[PDB]
RNA sequence: CUUUUGAUGUUAGGGUAUUGGCCUAACAUGGCUAUGACGGGUAACGGGGAAUUAGAGUUCGAUUCCGGAGAGGGAGCCUGAGAAAUAGCUACCACAUCUAAGGAAGGCAGCAGGCGCGUAAAUUACCCAAUUCUAAAGAAGAGAGGUAGUGACAAGAAAUAACAAUGCAAGGUUUGUAUUGGAAUGGUGGGAAUUUAAAACCUUCCCAGAGUAACAAUUGGAGGGCAAGUCUGGUGCCAGCAGCCGCGGUAAUUCCAGCUCCAAUAGCGUAUAUUAAAAUUGUUGCAGUUAAAACGCUCGUAGUUGAAU
RNA sequence: AAAAACCGUAAAUCCUAUCUUUUAAAGGAAGGAGAAGUCGUAACAAGGUUUCCGUAGGUGAACCUGCGGAAGGAUCAU
């Protein structure tokens, strides 16, 4: 969403170590698309 | 207006604990699937 | 196509529908005024709103404002002819102030039970509904009607009424009297 | 794989009838009735 | 973005009923655009208007009237004052009728009606008497239009009783309340007057014609919101209920039933959409340290706003 | 009158291109919901290595580490 991010009161998953997973999912996707087309 | 596929029983949220009776039904508009609940206590049995 | 005949609402319903001391005050004024269900107390309040409405906006205007003394005077002779206004008003402030039962007063059965004839609200009610009585060489049977201030001294029984010098009584009874008076003598 | 138990308790519910009563008085009466029986009798 | 293929303009002409790039020829390079051009979407015909409205507003407007458009989809054309007409013609596409197989003939988004589609919508009725139009203009026609039929789309009025005596309760002989028991009256049936083009309806009059006035009112609820039961049986985390919070494992005020009660009432629920509620779209009138939200910072054009005299 | 030609109006069909909407699919990779499943203990206490940010690399997973920040810190303080 917005410039809430972290702000762990929920006692989640850390919003940098989120952040890191998703980057390298896109990634992973990225080169997916690239191979395909 | 649709028709039954099939009765089907679906489970209640976790505090609860009940098996409601619902009905999967295929639209005649567009033929698209749906699950509508059956109201009433012993209606399930009283649809085909 | 469509015709062009006008027609409109006459009672808004009232929201919150369960607030106790509205329901208790409602049930006082049909109780007492023998009316015949809540819709007719809410076409009261309705009508009552229209005349406040109208008042309330002429209030706003400044005097000798000529929609003033046209719209207004139309106002207060109305009122004055319907009766919720006696002659001590003058100003449209006295019209601000009217209130249920000052317009439930003129109902005809209200009117009727007040002037005798039927002993009850109810009973007046179910005689106007067996249109037992008349306005002055009109007999009307809609126990809503209201009355203005030039026709509560000609209200009394319909003339073709049993009770206004008609047909007297049960004529099955009346036969049976005079046959058994026939057959004994 | 349990709907062989939809309309167990309307199934098992004992039957009763209805009986007969008075006739149920309705209209402005109704409302008479109620009126009186809320403003009169109480003291 | 537009501009070869007219886009913007000039000149001359053609064409038209007339002006016009409307079209042609020559010439010029113009014309529109963040004040949103050009595109895309619309489950978009526009307006008079409708719902909701304290005031602002928000949503709707196929649909009485006005304007526009169309007659299966396109195009073309004759007559005519008036048509690019469609219950006029010509052709093509898609449908589709008769045929002796050679050939003919069609257009209900006019009124009825049928199929299909669907959650979703009426009679293959009567009449030109009213309104009005056309004519060779009282006198003929008119599915225009009017009348009736179906019609809980909506809207208005309004039955399902009222009254007297004891008995009972309350009160200093006043109210409510099971018995009796006579009046009133529609609903309904029949005849008539009337109405109507005819008929029907309404209204009115006369006969019959209510006591369990069987001539019987229902719908939805009774934990809270939210008016009304911790009454009685059944079930026992099952069945089910429940918009939300929640109820249900042996006392279930919530399920399934009976009784009672509540609300609305010839109406009452349900679904979807919409308005208020919503000062949760905030012009009036929101919020931005920490609840969602001040661009990392500064410059800066458009925009917005700008001392006094 | 047939018939023909030519400009014009131009239906319709076909080719090509583009756009819009719907839709199939081996495989891949997410999200949500469900159940008493397995593995660990990341966060909340100084959560037992303070937490968090941006970035980069690594690891079965939560996560770890480097650099520079913040206190929303466990310090308003010789």
């Amino acid at each position: 969403h917005g410039a809430s991010r972290y702000k762990k009161s929920r006692a989640k998953m850390r919003w940098k170590w989120k952040k890191k997973r998703t980057r390298r999912l896109q990634k992973k996707r990225r080169k997916m698309r690239q191979r395909s087309r | 207006k649709g028709i039954v596929v099939e009765k089907v029983a679906i489970e209640a949220k976790q505090p609860n604990s009940a098996y409601r009776k619902c009905v999967r039904v295929q639209l005649i508009k567009n033929g698209k699937k749906i699950t509508a609940f059956v109201p009433g206590d012993g209606c399930l049995n009283f649809i085909d | 196509p469509k015709s062009y005949r006008n027609y409109s609402k006459t009672a808004r319903n009232p929201k919150r529908p369960f607030e106790k001391e509205r329901l208790d005050q409602e049930l006082k004024l049909i109780g007492e005024y023998g009316l015949k269900n809540k819709r007719e107390i809410w076409r009261v309040q309705y009508l009552l709103a229209k005349i406040r409405s109208a008042a309330r906006y002429l209030l706003t205007l400044d005097e000798k404002s000529s929609k003033r003394i046209f719209q207004g005077e139309a106002l207060l002779r109305r009122m004055v002819r319907q009766g919720l206004l006696g002659e001590n008003e003058e100003k449209l402030d006295y019209v601000l102030g009217l209130t249920l039962p000052k317009l439930l007063e003129r109902r005809l059965q209200t009117k009727v039970f007040k002037l005798g004839l039927a002993k009850s609200v109810h009973h007046a009610r179910v005689l106007i509904r067996q249109r037992h009585i008349r306005v002055g060489k009109q007999m009307v049977d809609i126990p809503s009607f209201l009355v203005r201030v030039d026709s509560e001294k000609h209200i009394d029984f319909a003339t073709t009424s049993p009770f206004g010098g008609a047909r007297p009584g049960r004529v099955k009874r009346k036969s049976l009297k005079k046959q058994k008076e026939k057959t004994e003598a | 794989g349990s709907l062989a138990r939809a309309g167990k308790v309307k199934n098992q519910t004992p039957k009763v009838p209805k009986l007969d009563k008075k006739k149920r008085l309705t209209g402005r009466a109704k409302k008479r009735q109620l009126y009186n029986r809320r403003f009169s009798d109480n003291g």
